[PDB]
RNA sequence: AACGUGUCGCGAUGGAUGACUUGGCUUCCUAUUCGUUGAAGAACGCAGUAAAGUGCGAUAAGUGGUAUCAAUUGCAGAA
RNA sequence: UAAGCCCAAUUAGUGAUUGCCCAUUAUUCCUUUGGUAAGGGCGGAAACUUGGAGAAAGUGUAGCCCUUCCGAUGUAGAUGUGGCCUGGAGGUUAGGACGAAGCUUAUGGCGUGAGCCUAAGAUGGACCGGCCUCUAGUGCAGAUCUUGGUUGGCG
RNA sequence: UGCAAGGCCGGAAAGAAAUUAGAGGCACCAAGUGGGCCUUCUUCGGUAAGCGGAGCAGGCGAUGCGGAAUGAACCGC
RNA sequence: UCGAACCACCUAGUAGCUGGUUCACAUCGAAGUUUCCCUCAGGAUAGCUGGUGCUAGUAGAAGUAUUGUGCGGUAAAGC
RNA sequence: UGGAAAUGGGGUGCCCCCACCCGUCUUGAAACACGGACCAAGGAGUCAAACAGACGCGCAAGGGAGGAGAUAUCCAGUACUUCUCUCGUACUGAAAGGGAGAUGCAAUGCAUCUGUGGUGUGCACACGUCAAAUCCGUUUGAUUUGCCCAACACC
RNA sequence: AAGUUUGAAAAGCACUUUGGAAAGAGAGUGAAAUAGAACCUGAAGUCGUGACAAAGACAAUGGAAGUACCUCCAUUUCAAC
């Protein structure tokens, strides 16, 4: 939409909103993000903290497949059993089966108190996760 | 399951007939006992009675000030 | 070319805001450590009574009901 | 067919033209505020013409009345006539001057059949 | 001014603009649908002419390869020489009655192979070989 | 006549720039009610129908569940269940398995919000069928939702300046972690200072 | 992506009594010395010349793709809505309009004229005619020479009978395994009064499904939530309970 | 008064505007890519009457083949 | 023997006030407009003649209707407008050889204005208006603007 | 033990610092501006200035109206 | 055309510099100052200002006085 | 007045008295600062991307695709789509890596819902208060929603 | 640069006579020649002559406020408010 503007909504104005002292340049504060160190250091400084430094060691060939954890909690494992899985889960004394990297999810975070008693199996999980599990009626399982 | 009020929510800005001419904000309407464009004289709208001899019905009754005229019409025009 | 002239006046449109009152931001915190490591366990005590003084009341407010 | 009664009376009759407008056959009778920052107009010196304010706002229980009563409604054809026909007291038909000549009759006829008083006509009829 | 913004990168800065002097560098898709009908009627106009051969090959299971996708089940291209012995065909004779040959891939674990030899023989069933 | 009165003039949001057609029904309801009524509920419940999208934060189940459970605690046990009316909309929760049989009266719920609460035994209102039951809005415990911990709301701020715990706008998570975010940089943003 | 820029010219400098803009370059010629490629020149380049990598197509959610087909249709059974929006149907038997579908039948259309007789729905075919003129203003020098009134479109389940319609100006032919918006709304106005074939509710049910279970093919597409059952919002204005917790009044 | 104004009617110049649009542009698509067997290019030519252009090459505004039917058209001429 | 200067005066030592003239100030009166400023109605009744305490549940208008308060300048700038306008699209409503666009104006009117509508053309000859959305190559007096044309100086 | 101290707390407490009380508090996004000048009061530098540099407030800029014949600034407003 | 020719192209070269930037009304409405910058014809950052607000807000109000209670070393004075 | 006046308009001229050429840079323009014969048509914040804020809408611990296919249809559109990806529900460390419920008994164990206090809508509570009558303005307890401040715990 | 885009049709002004012939005046064509090939519309600008307030210059223009006279412009009354 061009008649939703303002340069569009002021005609007539002169300046489209850009004023007669200081008229609209070209680019005059540098071009890009030019002087991060000289002339905009107290933007950058002050809206950008960490920018314009090194940090760690380099890590050449990084590839996100090998460093892939994806994480659920104990509170958020109810996400994966359905109310019918979840209806043999009350009926025969059938601890739910749930297998997370099927869903994703490859790590098992310890975050609040595992709702519903199930075994989770997992390739990776917590210390405090492994014990409010195996303190629930439940258990984890490591895969793969 | 769909009232007036939202049958007026719906239409209040165009229609076959809200005809802004202007800013007049007339209505070509089935009931034009008024003539205006508002929420209680279209029966279009509503289940509303229109003002002509028939008096077709589907209150709000300024039907009366509506057919007097409607009859002194082709009384002071039968010539 | 320092002037100070219209600054007085630009301090006073939008006003001089006053101090916040002392309820705001009273973090005793950077102060003397032997009072805040006093004034903090004195503070879990009084948590565990917040806590427990609700306790009674909710078990005192159904029995009594 | 009669009017209603109003209080007709009017702030400003002599249009807002913009400024050196007679000064060039190019400007227009049409108000642009002078965006000039040093004109006399803007900033309004005394025998310069003035600029609309919200102050020149006719009165709104006779804003919008033609000098008959009778604020106005364009009609296109005879149809539009009982459309109106229930105001024919607050409004007056005006017929589109694109209307030709063999419609045109038919409403003249209609209004007068329906006391719709029309801003056109009076030909050998009114 | 500025302020309080991310920090732009663009990445723009390449004469990509097809302007008056510069040919231009831009890959407009405005013939994506001309093209999705393209493909389709040569797909369909293509069965019709393979026919009753069908139109895709057989391609066997394989398990995507990293951490990240091992629990994935694809289909990759061609078989085994392994499959194809296991099952009896000849990889020259498996590779001209519709079935798809790999003579590259490993069958690392016997699992692997036991699920497409059998979806072979699944295959070897269902197909018909009328000569000529 | 001077005045300095100039600044004092608040925004107040007259009208709502919503144009959904179901609320502006319940807008011409509450004004009606929210006028000639002696009710607070009315008036308070107008002001948030009118009030922005961004401004309505939703009110997961789990803080319906929990408030009403405060609420529950201290009553005359047999008295009622008040209804708990959210002016935004109700979100379901699968942190909260077992959920009251609460009456919501919300402008919208998840369609997982709206099995949760049929299925615990609570009946989900609208507002059109709240006029119809205490329109007064007696018995009814009104609810915003929290709005804080939005990531638009811990961007606001600087980032850099002393005791700024914001989140710069930057793409690239470890992008600026580096000089002016460290210790050994020749600088660290001061994480505390007393305001 | 050359037009207006197509000289060699360059401004004469600042020391020769004239504006400074690139001129043409020659001699003999006309626009010897005229002014070259800038908005304000003839031969001139536009402002911002148009490309082709605009945006010209747009996303839209399928959920809101659906819930404005849903909307659509919602008021495709409000007769008031129909009445209003433009379509004629003062003296049509119902709305929402449905038929036997005994029209996939229909192999000659002098009977398919026949059958918008049968429901006076010939009324807002004849406004689709009788509103045939030539457009206003270079759409008619363009492949838009006509316009016409959209007209009551008969929704079929299947594609068997539309050859008895194909021809009949108006009367468009919907699939109901399609609903096409921007056709079952035209203009942005929902509306279009339908005819709905009998063999077309059948999947309506199917293929949106209801407030509480979702359909056959839109899949995990249910109905929305009203956001007011009792949408007679002053019904309830006027109210016997809404009346006894009022405010007095006092003149 | 004359001249100079100035408003109006009528004219002249001017060629805007509108209306039209066998052109442009843009997008997409279906097939096959010149030359030593002398190409592309340009040169000069050719019509009853032809300057340009289009077409053609001393078989020259076309010859042949098929396939169509009675014109071509400024006006000769011509089954 | 001031119409100068410095002091006073203000209807003349008779009895206690404003000698007198000028404003975009003040007071008051109308009218606009904003405040979302307060209210009250927010569908049918009577004061001698009509208007409204019967015009619709409403940001915004030709305001839903009244009436009440208060403010009202403004460059850069910001913002709003049921706000104006040009080209085109999707809708709707509608004109046109009984004369469309265009064009002319001592053609009025009406809107504060942008602008719109009308009439009348010893104009024009075939297209096109209103409204809701969409869209943009959308508003020009001024750039030693660009192009075309004319003109003064000037017989 | 109890004083005193901190974080608290309930029982209890009212005023026999004027005025306006023209509503407090934050928050977000974004311009424009970043050449000022004059002036009152005082005062640094200079022979001096319709000078340069300051402090204070007011203005002009960005603003007319009224009158000092005349004037960006003065006097009223 | 020459203290670096001419043509075409890169190229619509860059310009903190100069000129211009097209409707109306309404609602408000400033700044030439802070700090940093090879910075001083420009920026960035605060202030000024607008819009949108959120919020229980006669209060965490005030370019004001009073009352108490601190502070100071200029005028005058005194050598 | 009875069929041409009377008003309103607008054209012209005149009287009175008001009024400094416009745009522009600039603290300051009538300037002896710059640009300015006239008119016509052109003529300047645009598209793309990446962001953020606001606002509109959808769904919501999920959201959404894209590419592609699939197969019904004038149809470059519309309709359908598992699959995947994407953003995020979890953060942190330079890295190896690790990875957040609360309460009571304990210094891990067992029942296993705002975490604390404070400031704090609305409603229910009783509390009286000129109060037409008794519904509401006053208020005090209860829970306090959002928000904020303080300091717990935990990663 | 340049749409000769006259008209539906060249029906493209025969012919008379003024002119040395052009051109003009007449006719005539056609719905229009006030569509006559430098042709649809035909604007602004500038100019011409006719009229006028026939005014009246002592820069133009403009502002407010009147008045003079003149305006098929609107409205209203035209046995009445
Ligand atoms: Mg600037
Ligand atoms: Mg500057
Ligand atoms: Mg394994
Ligand atoms: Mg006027
Ligand atoms: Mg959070
Ligand atoms: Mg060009
Ligand atoms: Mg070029
Ligand atoms: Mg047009
Ligand atoms: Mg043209
Ligand atoms: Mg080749
Ligand atoms: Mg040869
Ligand atoms: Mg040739
Ligand atoms: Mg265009
Ligand atoms: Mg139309
Ligand atoms: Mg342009
Ligand atoms: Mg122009
Ligand atoms: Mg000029
Ligand atoms: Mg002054
Ligand atoms: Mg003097
Ligand atoms: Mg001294
Ligand atoms: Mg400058
Ligand atoms: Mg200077
Ligand atoms: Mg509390």
């Amino acid at each position: 939409p061009t008649r939703f503007k303002k340069c569009r909504h002021q005609r007539g104005s002169t300046f489209c909103g850009y004023g007669r002292v200081g008229k609209h340049r070209k680019h005059e504060s540098g071009r890009g993000n030019a002087g991060g160190m000289h002339h905009h250091r107290i933007n950058f400084d002050k809206y950008h903290p960490g920018y314009f430094g090194k940090l760690g060691m380099d890590h050449y060939h990084r590839k996100k497949n090998p460093m892939w954890k994806p994480t659920i909690n104990l509170n958020n494992l109810s996400r994966l059993i359905a109310a019918e899985e979840a209806a043999k889960a009350t009926k025969g004394g059938t601890l739910p089966v749930v297998d997370l990297q099927s869903s994703g999810y490859a790590k098992l975070l310890g975050n609040g108190h595992i709702q519903v008693p199930c075994i989770v199996k997992a390739r990776y999980v917590s210390k405090l996760a492994d014990k409010k599990i195996r303190k629930a009626g439940g258990a984890v399982v490591l895969q793969a | 399951s769909h009232s007036v009020d939202l049958q007026w929510i719906l239409v209040r800005q165009n229609s076959r007939f809200l005809q802004k001419r202007g800013g007049i904000r007339m209505s070509n309407d089935p009931f034009n006992n008024n003539g205006n464009w508002t929420k209680r004289h279209c029966g279009f709208l509503n289940e509303k009675a229109a003002v002509v001899k028939p008096a077709k019905g589907g209150l709000a009754d300024v039907s009366f000030r509506r057919a007097r005229r409607m009859a002194c019409i082709a009384s002071r025009t039968a010539k | 070319n320092h002037t100070n002239h219209n600054q007085s006046s630009k301090n006073h449109r939008n006003g001089i805001k006053g101090p916040m009152p002392l309820h705001l931001h009273n973090s005793k915190r950077g102060s003397w450590l032997p009072a805040l490591v006093n004034a903090r366990r004195v503070r879990k005590h009084n948590q565990k009574a917040a806590l427990k003084k609700r306790r009674e009341r909710i078990a005192a407010f159904a029995a009594k009901n | 067919k009669p009017t209603v009664s109003k209080a007709i009376v009017k702030k400003r009759t002599k249009r807002f033209t913009r400024h050196r407008y007679e000064l060039f056959p190019q400007l227009s009778s049409s108000w642009r505020k002078p965006r000039g920052e040093d004109s006399p107009v803007r900033r309004r010196y005394k025998g310069q013409k003035a600029m609309p304010n919200k102050g020149y706002g006719s009165d709104r229980a006779t804003k919008y009345i033609t000098p008959s009563g009778f604020r106005s409604f364009p009609i296109n054809n005879v149809e539009d006539l009982y459309m109106l026909v229930m105001q024919n007291r607050k409004y007056a038909g005006v017929i589109s001057h694109t209307v030709g000549a063999r419609k045109r009759k038919a409403i003249a006829r209609k209004a007068m059949e329906l006391d719709v008083r029309l801003a056109n006509g009076n030909a050998k009829l009114r | 001014p500025k302020g309080n913004n991310a920090i732009p990168h663009v990445h723009q800065k390449k004469h990509w603009n097809p302007c008056s002097s510069q040919k231009g560098n831009v890959k407009v898709f405005l013939n994506q649908p001309a093209q999705k009908h393209r493909r389709r009627r040569l797909r369909l106009l293509k069965a019709k002419k393979v026919f009753p051969r069908p139109l895709k090959a057989l391609r066997p299971q394989v398990n995507c390869p990293t951490v990240r996708h091992n629990m994935k089940r694809r289909l990759g291209r061609g078989f085994s020489p392994a499959e194809l012995k296991a099952a009896g065909l000849n990889p020259q004779y498996a590779a001209t009655i519709g079935i798809r040959v790999d003579s590259r891939r490993k069958n690392k674990s016997e699992e692997g192979m036991n699920v497409n030899v059998q979806r072979l023989k699944t295959y070897m069933s269902k197909l018909v070989l009328f000569p000529m | 006549d001077l005045t300095g009165i100039s600044k004092k003039s608040r925004v107040i949001r007259h009208h709502t720039y919503s144009t959904n057609p179901y609320i502006k029904l319940l807008i011409k309801l509450y004004k009606f009610l929210a006028k000639r009524t002696s009710s607070g509920f009315n008036k308070v419940v107008y002001q948030r129908l009118i009030k922005s999208r961004s401004n309505r934060a939703p009110i997961s189940l789990s803080r319906i569940a929990v408030v009403m459970k405060r609420k529950a605690v201290f009553t005359a046990k047999s008295k009622a269940a008040p209804i708990a009316v959210v002016v935004g909309d109700v979100l379901d929760d699968v942190r909260m398995a077992r959920i009251p049989a609460m009456r919501v009266c919300a402008l919208r719920f998840s369609k997982s919000a709206r099995q949760s609460i049929v299925a615990a035994g609570g009946e989900c209102l609208t507002f059109d069928q709240l006029a119809m039951i205490a329109p007064t809005g007696k018995n009814t415990y009104l609810l915003r939702g929290r709005k804080s911990g939005r990531e638009s709301v811990r961007h606001f701020g600087a980032s850099g300046v002393p005791g700024s715990h914001s989140k710069p706008y930057a793409t690239n998570r470890g992008k600026e972690t580096k000089r002016g975010r460290r210790t050994g940089r020749s600088y660290k943003r001061k994480a505390f200072r007393h305001v | 992506r050359l037009s207006g820029m197509n000289h060699s010219a360059h401004s004469w400098g600042t020391g020769r009594a004239v504006a400074r803009i690139p001129r043409i370059s020659g001699g003999g010629t006309s626009t010897s010395g005229a002014g070259a490629f800038g908005n304000m020149c003839r031969g001139g380049r536009m402002f911002a010349p148009t490309k082709i990598f605009r945006r010209w197509h747009r996303k839209i959610n399928l959920h809101q793709k659906r819930f404005a087909v849903v909307s659509a249709l919602a008021a495709s059974s409000v007769p008031s809505l129909v009445m209003s929006r433009g379509h004629r149907i003062d003296n049509v038997p119902e709305v929402p309009l449905v038929v036997e579908d005994s029209i996939q039948g229909y192999e000659k259309t002098k009977e398919a004229m026949a059958f918008l007789k049968a429901i006076a729905a010939i009324d807002d075919v004849n406004r689709v005619n009788d509103s045939r003129e030539i457009r206003a203003g270079r759409g008619k020098m363009r492949n838009r020479r006509y316009v016409a009134r959209r007209g009551p479109m008969l929704v079929m389940p299947n594609n068997k009978g539309t050859r008895a319609f194909r021809n009949i100006f108006g009367l468009d032919l919907a699939n109901v395994s399609a609903l096409n918006l921007l056709h079952l709304a035209p203009g942005g106005h929902v509306g279009r009064f339908v005819i709905w074939t009998k063999s077309a509710f059948e999947q309506l049910d199917k293929i949106f499904g209801t407030f509480t279970e979702a359909s056959a093919v839109k899949k995990g597409f249910t109905l929305p939530a009203p956001m007011l059952t009792n949408t007679d919002v002053t019904r309830i204005m006027q109210s016997e309970e809404v009346r006894r917790v009022l405010k007095p009044k006092k003149l």
